[PDB]
RNA sequence: AGGGGAUCGAAGAUGAUCAGAUACCGUCGUAGUCUUAACCAUAAACUAUGCCGACUAGGGAUCGGGUGGUGUUUUUUUAAUGACCCACUCGGCACCUUACGAGAAAUCAAAGUCUUUGGGUUCUGGGGGGAGUAUGGUCGCAAGGCUGAAACUUAAAGGAAUUG
């Protein structure tokens, strides 16, 4: 957030679940990042270079992050057809 | 101490104060 | 506090279960609270068999057996080296030895 | 009995932890070097010790002993772990899938040469 | 996304097959697991070896993202996958703990066993409870060789097989090492049949 | 309870204590100027420091 | 739905039900009931002036050993007999 | 039995937003309940919600993102009067920069920041924040 | 010396983490007090209360004395700790790392028509501990901590300086209180808010950006 | 108030035990215990958890009904059936694990969706004693039931857990 005019505040803008769009607090040590590389037309993963995914701890909690992660996988397209919209 | 028997010795006192009073009404 | 959730028995939908008596003080207890135990031995014993059968006609027809249940009340079961105690965490098992 | 204690266990695994390279499996072998190596207060107790540790070199050789971790050991894992089974362990892939496991090589698209045999009851 | 090379080849099918890695856990079915495919009668249940295969490559691209490859850590506490960490520790960096976990190695850094890794592969999350219960103390992903009755409470992606074999287990271990030594480069050729036996990681009764 | 008891004790402690008369001292400054001698010997001086910042 | 009604033309129930349990209250019951009027032998009074009657010598309550030295003070605009107690280092001499 | 629809609707779409799920099956589906839901669709808190009809009553199958925190109903549907909104505002919301007080006016359903621009009033269905 | 042994111990001490924002935003979990005073220089303590809480033994009591230290400086930051040792002082000693290892940021919004350095709370943000919940409403410019003294030194020592109180249950026990307001003044930043509906590049950890100074 | 009245058995009588024992223990033993007609209106009448409605995690078992399966067994190998096996579903008595959740805790799939406080509704409580007492009503043949204080007295009673 913003003060009348420009100069941001609200230091510590925080991360937000990639699965349930919810802040990820400070305090949330079961949340994690997972961390996945990718190939270029040979197979060679590229350092550097990564995508993203922020799961919070209350998804893995539940034990439904391997759920949403299947899910959310597929959306980026470097996952294949094991989930499904229609269960 | 027990409870069932101050029920118990207070209904055989409402007994008296019920009898010793029908001797004036 | 509550000790257990069943909390001394086996009654749950019924409201009364015309109970039975025990059978070393004989004490009224409902049957399901109650604690039978089943007696099935041999009519002579284990280790009498060779008396009996050596001095037997009919040569080992069958030895039968005697059958009966007992039921006690918690108060004779417990003093009469059965379920006496378990620890709380012990108390949940329903399983018999 | 003879169970020894705390004192001397930790000590004599403490002496296999650095000293493989070193002191071999009979007793007055490691009690003569045990002296220098180790300033032991008591006699009696650096006997304990040597004799402890003399036990212990008799395990370590015949199959790895757990808790104990030398400078070395964690380098058999070139002889022990790699060349499988004795002389076996070979050929271990050559089929038999069942009638349920049939359909579902078809249904993943790629052709597998598949002997498949329906499931007997 | 992919180069349509990294699709179930004809030659790991028969792998998988023989493996008995299809055949997953009986009726019993956790409700987090629809990776089952037309359950076969007589109570048994056929994983789709199909959908191992994409999660065994995405297991393989987090691990091969990693910068440092000592910072993944291999756990097996059953029986069957001691000898699979090993190999799996051998030809990555895969720092592996077989065996006992000794609790609070994610903590009380005073241990002597003291492990900071940035993502932990284990292999019965059943029998390793323990250590994935510490994981989610200290922010640590988790990738697990998932059955289909698993408790896959604070399990990141995880891999449908079976765990009642003991090469199912093994020839997982021994695939999940394979494209990350095919991703990171260490194998040349991304055809090449890689002809190191499978029987590496298997365990031996004697 | 006892109503009873010993009247003959009333003021016991009152009597046995030995006068003694208010010292002299010079007056006290009253009111604003107060304010400034509080003031000073509080807030600027820490004579009365012994371990607690104890004034008496 | 918590017990009490929510609806909204229910004002007289609730109206109804907050006197009932005004009565539990110890300062409600005994402001309406009158009970200082009626008792308490003051008159509701901050102060009232009596006539000292004797002098007593009440103990005290354990865990405690002393004289009180109380005085037997009557009322006189009830007549009614109450227990003062004469608060300070030794002034019942002043009490006679 | 059923007294109130819209507390019912609104109740299933706290408890599945609690939970993480992102969609949610309504039933009845009153018309309260579509106006409601397009006053926090307008405001990006529910996104696309969906009447399925069958001949009875309708149903509504809403999809949720995590962009909600509470969505309540005010039982009983108070009066509430020009001066005595803000006070309403004051007792049910975080804070004065966002939330909506949803209350039904005689010119249509709609929240308390844009009734008062319109300047009216009227009784109060619930909340959205 | 301090010759850390932890992954955020030897990024922080080679100066590779300048900020504190850094171990908030990833949640990076702290296990050395060396690194949260190094990041924030400007901290006090306070300590609130000592209570000596006994044991029956073979031997009448004994006596060991539960210290209650509130750490933080007076900008965004706030710490609470709580350590029952043998002694007296070295309750505090151990109570001064546990509070460090504790600090937490806190959402410092305005009550309305912002105008400059954020005064009072965002939202409304509750806690509990036991039986004791601690409310916290945002409240207007000037109108300073409506607090008891206790929940007050908590406050105002993470930076908040307008806000209202409501305090329900046995508040007399300090610990429930003041844990939980930190719970609190903890909720501040797990309240989705609208200025907080845009999407992020989700950053990656300093971890992996910066894993060549690992232990080995 | 009639009938019945075998067992057990308030009362009572006895033998013990005991310092005492009109109690526990043993033997008798009336009223009662059973029934018909009529009163009583109470119980730890307890799940100490009001009723109705919606929603929130999994799992197997079982009871009743229903649906499907070239399924098993028996009739006349055969069928319809009856009993079983598998799968699904409605309703029910329950149970197991876990805690996003609740609680002071014990514990709870409700005692959850309650300071982020509002689905509908009825009843009850306001520190502990006095006291469910006194009095007045009303019901009852009676025993008693329902309603129900005040004076006075007190700083604690009480709940759940921890170590001894």
């Amino acid at each position: 957030m913003e003060n009348d005019k420009g100069q941001l505040v609200e230091l510590y803008v925080p991360r937000k679940c990639s699965a349930t769009n919810r802040i990820i607090k400070a305090d949330d040590h079961a949340s994690v990042q997972i961390n996945v590389a990718k190939v270029d037309e040979e197979g060679r993963a590229i350092p550097g270079e990564y995508v993203t995914y922020a799961l919070s701890g209350y998804v893995r909690s539940r034990g439904e992050s391997d759920d949403s992660l299947n899910r959310l996988a597929q959306n980026d397209g470097l996952l294949k057809n094991v989930w499904s919209y229609s269960r | 101490m027990r409870a069932k028997w101050r029920k118990k010795r207070t209904r055989r006192l409402k007994r008296k104060r019920r009898k010793v009073r029908a001797r004036s009404k | 506090p509550k000790k257990r959730a069943s909390n001394g028995r086996n009654k749950k939908g019924r409201g009364h279960v015309k109970p039975v008596r025990c059978v070393n003080c004989s004490k009224s207890i409902p049957k399901d609270k109650a604690i039978k135990r089943m007696a099935i031995r041999n009519i002579v014993e284990a280790a009498a068999v060779r008396d009996l059968s050596e001095a037997s006609v009919y040569p080992e027809y069958a030895l039968p057996k005697t059958y009966n249940k007992l039921h006690y009340c918690v108060s004779c079961a417990i003093h009469a080296r059965i379920v006496r105690v378990r620890s709380r965490e012990d108390r949940k098992n329903r399983a018999p030895p | 009995g003879r169970v020894r204690t705390k004192t001397v266990k930790r000590a004599s695994k403490a002496l296999i932890e650095r000293y493989y390279p070193k002191l071999t499996l009979d007793f007055q072998t490691n009690k003569r070097l045990c002296d220098e190596i180790a300033t032991i207060q008591s006699k009696r107790l650096r006997n304990k010790i040597a004799g402890y540790t003399t036990h212990l070199m008799k395990r370590i050789q015949k199959g790895p002993v757990r808790g104990i971790s030398f400078k070395l050991q964690e380098e058999e894992r070139e002889r022990k772990d790699q060349y499988v089974p004795e002389v076996s362990a070979l050929d271990l892939s050559r089929l038999n899938v069942d009638n349920q496991t049939s359909d579902l090589v078809k249904s993943l698209g790629l052709k597998l040469p598949l002997s498949v045999i329906n499931v007997s009851a | 996304s992919l180069p349509a090379t990294f699709d179930l080849t004809p030659e790991d099918a028969q792998l998988l097959l023989a493996a008995n890695t299809h055949l997953g856990a009986r009726n019993v079915q956790v409700h987090q697991e629809p990776y089952v495919f037309n359950a076969r009668p007589d109570g048994v249940h056929v994983i789709n070896v199909g959908k191992t295969w994409e999660k065994l490559v995405l297991a393989a691209r987090i691990i091969a993202a990693i910068p440092n490859p000592e910072d993944v850590v291999a756990i097996s506490s059953r029986t069957f996958g001691q000898r699979a960490v090993l190999k799996f520790a051998a030809h990555t960096g895969a720092t592996p703990i077989a065996g006992r976990f000794t609790p609070g190695s994610f903590t009380n850094y005073i241990t002597r066993s003291f492990k900071e890794p940035r993502l932990v592969i284990v292999t019965d999350p059943r029998s390793d409870a323990q250590a994935i219960k510490e994981a989610s103390y200290v922010n640590i992903p988790v990738i697990a060789l998932t059955d289909l009755d698993s408790p896959s409470e604070f399990v990141d992606v995880a891999i449908p097989c079976n765990n009642r074999g003991k090469h199912s287990i093994g020839l997982i271990w021994y695939l999940l090492a394979r494209e990350v030594l095919r991703l990171r480069g260490a194998l040349v050729d991304r055809t090449q049949p890689w002809s190191i036996m499978p029987d590496l990681y298997f365990y031996r009764d004697p | 309870a006892k109503v009873h008891g010993s009247l003959a004790r009333a003021g016991k402690v009152k009597s046995q204590t030995p006068k003694v008369e208010k010292t002299e001292k010079p007056k006290k400054p009253k009111g604003r100027a107060y304010k400034r001698l509080l003031y000073t010997r509080r807030f600027v001086n820490v004579t009365l420091v012994n371990g607690k910042r104890r004034m008496n | 739905g918590k017990g009490k009604p929510r609806g909204l033309n229910s004002a007289r129930k609730l109206r109804v039900h907050r006197r009932n349990n005004r009565w539990a209250e110890n300062n409600y019951k005994k402001r309406l009931l009158g009970t200082a009027f009626k008792s308490s032998p003051f008159g509701g009074s901050s102060h009232a002036k009596g006539i000292v009657l004797e002098k007593l010598g009440i103990e005290s309550k354990q865990p405690n050993s002393a004289i009180r030295k109380c005085v037997r003070v009557q009322l006189i605009k009830n007549g009614k007999k109450v227990t003062a107690f004469v608060p300070n280092d030794g002034c019942l001499n002043f009490v006679d | 039995t059923r007294s109130s629809v819209l507390a019912d609707a609104l109740n299933a779409i706290n408890n599945a937003e609690k939970t993480g799920k992102r969609q949610v099956l309504i039933r009845p589906s009153s018309k309260v309940i579509i106006k409601f839901l397009q006053v926090m669709q307008k405001h990006g808190y529910i996104g696309e919600f969906e009447y399925i009809d069958d001949h009875r009553s309708g149903k509504i199958v809403v999809q949720l993102n995590g962009r909600l925190n509470k969505c309540g109903v005010i039982s009983p549907r108070f009066n509430v009067k020009i001066g005595d909104i803000e006070k309403w505002t004051a007792n049910l919301l975080p804070a004065r920069q966002f939330g909506y007080v949803i209350l039904t006016t005689s010119a249509g359903i709609m929240d308390h920041e844009e009734a008062r621009r319109k300047h009216v009033s009227g009784k109060i269905l619930g909340f959205v924040y | 010396g301090w010759v850390p042994v932890t992954k955020l111990g030897r990024l922080v001490k080679a100066g590779k983490i300048t900020t504190i924002e850094e171990i908030f935003l990833h949640s990076l979990p702290v296990k050395e007090f060396q690194i949260i005073d190094t990041l924030l220089p400007g901290l006090q303590d306070e300590v609130m209360n000592i209570k000596p809480v006994q044991k029956q033994t073979r031997a009448g009591q004994r006596t060991r004395f539960k210290a209650v230290v509130v750490v933080g400086d007076s900008n965004g930051h706030v710490g609470l700790g709580i350590k029952t040792a043998k002694e007296v002082a070295g309750a505090i000693r151990a109570g001064i790392i546990i509070a460090k290892l504790s600090v937490i940021p806190i959402r410092r919004g305005y009550w309305g028509t912002n105008l400059g350095q954020p005064h009072s709370l965002a939202t409304k943000t509750t806690g509990k501990c036991g039986s004791v919940t601690v409310r916290l409403i945002p409240a207007p410019r000037g109108s300073g901590i409506v607090a008891s003294p206790a929940v007050k030194k908590l406050l105002q020592l993470a930076g908040v300086e307008d806000v209202y109180t409501q305090s329900n249950g046995k508040t007399r026990t300090l610990e429930n209180t003041l844990k939980a307001a930190f719970v609190a003044i903890g909720n501040t930043y797990g309240f989705l808010t609208p200025n907080l509906w845009a999407e992020q590049p989700l950053p990656v950890s300093p971890l992996d950006i910066y894993s060549d100074e690992a232990s080995a």
